RNA sequence: AGCCAGGAUGUUGGCUUAGAAGCAGCCAUCAUUUAAAGAAAGCGUAAUAGCUCACUGGUCGAGUCGGCCUGCGCGGAAGAU
């Protein structure tokens, strides 16, 4: 499971989507997942995405993870009254702008890496887009 | 001419009478008997080359007596006495386990003028070359 | 010296051929072949299936034994041609397709120390002292001694992790480690109660004794602490708790029981407030029974295990280490080692290949 | 019969049909493979 | 888009596996006759044998194929007087 080595801090606040994203263009493989829907992916889900790309490859080529779960979320325990501070940390999120390219590919055929992805999509909660590598 | 009527292309070496252990119920299992593998699998055996896994034509008949016509011997067990290896595939291009000449597989190739359908002794040797590529000896030159 | 070694070969060969039926299995490889040659095989796939694989199994043994015999002969042919006519070439194969034979040997034995689902695994030896009080005491002390003499000859990691010595001199109780390749194996045959008979030195008028002291040996298991129970397997109900609390407890399904499906045990929780305490902690509780209810039955199947080997009874007497008049003899053996300083240096390769036969 | 809400072209002989508003698969090959959104 | 036949041989490519000849598995994945035929794509045999497809010569006679691009539409879509 993919979670953060070395906290600054433990708890942060809800945030906001709002923006458009940074990590948008293919840059390291050949072939990569961009998201079209605004979101948030837990660490369990980008593991189960993994699991789902690397069973699609059946140990084949090389796959990069451009994302990372850098905020944590919050939650309380079952059945609490409203008060009392914050809850306890139970699972990281990295929240998604429009654009974000979350994994890239290369070694494959792109029929392949587009049904790997759609392996991926199915995994994860928000709507996504196959892309290539682009020159300039 | 007659229509195909029932065939089980399964034989093994030449040299070895009436095949039992390797291919068993297969040969007499339609209508030609186990028995019948050893008096006329054996008479053609020893015209041409003995000790070598030749296929042979098994057209079944309703008479019990089958028609045969043996071909020139597989370009996989001639490419064995002149190539000077035993092991094949597996590992063939990844590490050289033997060395073929072109002139040998040319010599190779003139044998079964009878075997293949072609018009050309050229186009035999390549056919032959090709075999032995796919086998695992590359090819020198 | 490479000839007579041939000679001692082919000895062993044919001393494990017997117990294996080179006469039974070859009869019986004779009866497969007089039906699954006739086409007409495949109306029973049932019994087909279970034949099928045994007489391919029954034919890497039967023949290759035979090509053993066919070959250590025509080796031995070609290192008399060399020898005599001053070659070196044939002296170096004749004794390289030699080297074959002993892996094909090697293998046949594995196959003796292949059956079982425990072989290779790590090694653990119990030497229970018997009655004795201080005679067994002694034995045990030497048994273990013996034991780790046969590690080291063999080579493996020996590792002493409980050792209850005697109250006078020698051992109690000791559970000795034995680490490494078919560590088991080796072993595995051993397992026994030991008759030693003695002029005992504890007796102040040295009387002879019978003595016993157990060596149960047995294979290091893995773990396997508790299997990750699927929602699909429990079955999860609410109801409302028992007792007082006005309009609060009788309106709550605060109560749960979960039970396993499967199974049939219940786990019931009426403790806490809330629902969702209960049915972590009734599940906790839960995966606890459920671990008692594994724990019982691999327990209950080990007890039936071991109530076989009781009704076995006096055959848990296996070597008769007869030091008062140094012959040492094995049930299963049917020999006797004259040098006993030797047994006792942990030279037991005598006993091992004839009990596990 | 399936019961679905992805109704996906499992093999070549699987056909979707859209009869009068609910989507079907049927399969000429195999009787497993037809299904149904519902 | 239909239909008529071929759709292979050197060949059983080889190495293999309780049984694999395209099909428990591993790799070569070249050439012959060629109008085409993959060392065979999906069914199927105990492995073979067999049913087909990629492709190929004819017939039929005009548009057809899959991408995104959104506009809207279905399903997905079930409750209690
Ligand atoms: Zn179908």
């Amino acid at each position: 499971m993919l979670q953060p080595k070395r906290t600054k801090f433990r708890k942060m606040h809800k945030g906001r989507n709002r923006g458009l994203a940074q990590g948008t263009d293919v840059s390291f493989g050949s072939f990569g997942l961009k998201a079209v829907g605004r979101g948030r992916l837990t660490a369990r889900q980008i593991e189960a995405a993994r699991r789902a790309m690397t069973r699609a490859v059946k140990r084949q080529g090389k796959i990069w993870i451009r994302v990372f779960p850098d905020k944590p979320i919050t939650e309380k325990p079952l059945a609490v009254r409203m008060g009392k501070g914050k809850g306890n940390v139970e699972y990281w999120v990295a929240l998604i702008q429009p654009g974000k390219v979350l994994y890239e590919m290369d070694g494959v055929p792109e029929e392949l890496a587009r049904e790997a992805f759609k392996l991926a999509a199915a995994k994860l909660p928000i709507k996504t887009t196959f892309v290539t590598k682009t020159v300039m | 001419a007659k229509k195909v009527q029932a065939y089980v292309k399964l034989q093994v070496a030449a040299g070895m009478a009436n095949p039992s252990p390797p291919v068993g119920p297969a040969l007499g299992q339609q209508g030609v008997n186990i028995m019948e593998f050893c008096k006329a699998f054996n008479a053609k055996t020893d015209s041409i080359e003995k000790g070598l896994p030749i296929p042979v034509v098994i057209t079944v008949y309703a008479d019990r007596s089958f028609t045969f016509v043996t071909k020139t011997p597989p370009a996989a067990v001639l490419l064995k006495k002149a190539a000077g290896i035993k092991s094949g595939s597996g590992k063939p291009n990844k590490d050289k386990v033997g060395k073929i000449s072109r002139a040998q597989l040319q010599e190779i190739a003139q044998t079964k003028a009878a075997d293949m359908t072609g018009a050309d002794i050229e186009a035999m040797t390549r056919s032959i070359e090709g075999t032995a590529r796919s086998m695992g000896l590359v090819v020198e030159d | 010296p490479v000839n007579n070694r041939i000679q001692d070969l082919t000895e062993r060969s044919d001393v494990l051929r017997g117990y294996l039926d080179y006469d039974a299995k070859k009869e019986r490889l004779e009866e497969v072949n007089a039906e699954l040659e006739q086409p007409d095989v495949w109306n029973e796939p049932e019994r087909a299936q279970a034949l099928g694989k045994e007489r391919s199994s029954l034919e890497a043994v039967v023949d290759t034994l035979d090509q053993m015999k066919q070959g250590l002969e025509d080796v031995s042919g070609l290192l008399e041609l060399a020898v005599e006519a001053d070659d070196e070439e044939t002296f170096n194969e004749a004794v390289a397709e030699l080297d074959a034979l002993e892996e094909k040997l090697a293998q046949l034995e594995f196959r003796r120390m292949f059956s079982g689902e425990y072989d290779s695994a790590d090694c653990y030896l119990d030497i229970q002292a018997g009655s004795g009080g201080t005679e067994a005491q002694d034995w045990a002390s030497m048994l273990e001694r013996m034991y780790l003499r046969w590690a080291e000859s063999r080579g493996f990691k020996t590792e002493i992790i409980e050792e209850s010595e005697g109250e006078v001199a020698g051992i109690k109780s000791v559970t000795i480690k034995i680490s490494g390749d078919y560590a088991y194996g080796w072993l595995r045959t051993e397992t026994g109660v030991h008759r030693l008979v003695r002029k005992s030195p504890f007796d102040s008028g040295g009387r002879r004794h019978t003595s016993f002291s157990s060596a149960f040996v047995y294979p290091e298991v893995d773990d396997d602490i508790d299997i990750e129970i699927n929602p699909a397997d429990l079955r999860i109900d609410v109801y409302r708790t028992s007792g007082a609390g006005g309009q609060h407890v009788n309106r709550t399904e605060s109560a749960v029981r979960i039970t396993h499906i499967p199974t049939g045990i219940v786990t019931q929780c009426q403790n806490d407030r809330s629902q969702h305490k209960n049915k972590d902690q009734a599940m906790k509780q839960m995966k606890a029974k459920l671990y008692e209810l594994e724990m019982q039955k691999k327990n209950a199947e080990k007890q039936a295990m071991e109530d076989n080997k009781s009704d076995i009874g006096w055959g848990s007497q296996i070597r008769s280490y007869v030091l008062d008049d140094s012959r040492i003899k094995d049930l299963r053996t049917g020999v006797e080692t004259r040098n006993t300083q030797a047994v006792l240096d942990g030279s037991l390769d005598q006993f091992i290949e004839a009990s596990l036969k | 019969m399936k019961v679905r809400a992805s109704v996906k072209k499992l093999c070549r002989n699987c056909k979707i049909v859209k009869r009068d508003g609910v989507i079907r698969v049927i399969c000429s090959a195999e009787p497993k493979h037809k299904q149904r959104q519902g």
